[PDB]
């Protein structure tokens, strides 16, 4: 169903800083949420909502396909059921991201903040203008 | 949902108010604790589905920007409208491609 997002442990999430589990140690992972229901968020701070990004799939994939509308297209089940068990998919796929990440480094210097982009943060400060109540 | 919202709400002529937005959940609540079962809802998501429904066409919009009804009424209890085959002997022979 839709879930609640508690403000807590947001920050031990999102910071860059060491966390403790009571062993402490450094956490460096890039984290990712997607869901088919909504989040419920309660703050306003610019300590959070700041290191907070939200994007909005516009596609729709089903078996009959509906002509004139490029928002939906035909579903192809089997990337799921296989596809992901061949090797060369996934050779592929890592060759994608290593030459993805060198565009970058070779781009943005390593900084994923000057990169540009219109539809985000005008779709994610358009998200803060929602939930607060 | 469908069923609630064929037992409760029927067309109404006129004279009939928007009814505001929270109604249909706070029916709909009570409606399913006493038809199928008592459990708790989150009334904010239960709303998206009224578009889904066939409300949707019933779903107007309101100058505050929210979502109101139009051409609905809070009917309750008895309140009426107020106007293939068979092989030989072997079905493991598996038939021809038909089967
Ligand atoms: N580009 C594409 N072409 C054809 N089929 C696709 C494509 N992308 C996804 N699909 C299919 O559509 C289905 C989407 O369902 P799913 O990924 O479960 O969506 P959700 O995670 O939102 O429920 C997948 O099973 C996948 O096989």
């Amino acid at each position: 169903k839709s879930e609640v997002l508690n403000t807590s442990r947001l920050k031990e999430m999102v910071n860059p800083g060491d966390v403790t589990a009571q062993e402490s140690f450094q956490m460096t992972a890039t984290m990712v949420a997607a869901s088919n229901y909504n989040f419920i968020i309660d703050t306003t701070d610019h300590g959070t909502w700041r290191r907070l990004r939200h994007y909005r799939s516009k596609v729709k994939f089903c078996h009959n396909p509906d002509p004139s509308n490029p928002y939906e297209k035909k579903e192809d089940p089997r990337f799921i059921h296989e596809y992901i068990m061949d090797p060369d998919c996934q050779n592929a796929f890592f060759s994608i991201l290593v030459y993805f990440w060198e565009k970058l480094q070779k781009e943005y210097n390593g900084q994923i903040k000057k990169v540009f982009c219109p539809t985000i943060e005008s779709e994610t400060e358009a998200y803060r203008k929602s939930q607060d109540t | 949902l469908h069923r609630f919202i064929t037992e409760r709400v029927v067309e109404s002529p006129s004279a009939e108010t928007v009814y505001n937005l929270s109604e249909v959940v706070t029916a709909y609540a009570e409606w399913y604790n006493t038809n199928i079962n008592v459990k708790r809802h989150i009334a904010l998501e239960l709303s998206q589905e009224l578009e889904n429904s066939v409300l949707e066409k019933y779903l107007q919009w309101s100058p505050n920007k929210t979502r109101i009804l139009k051409g609905c009424r809070i009917l309750h209890k008895f309140e009426t409208l107020q106007p293939i085959c068979e092989p030989k002997n072997k079905w493991w022979e598996w038939s021809p491609n038909p089967s």
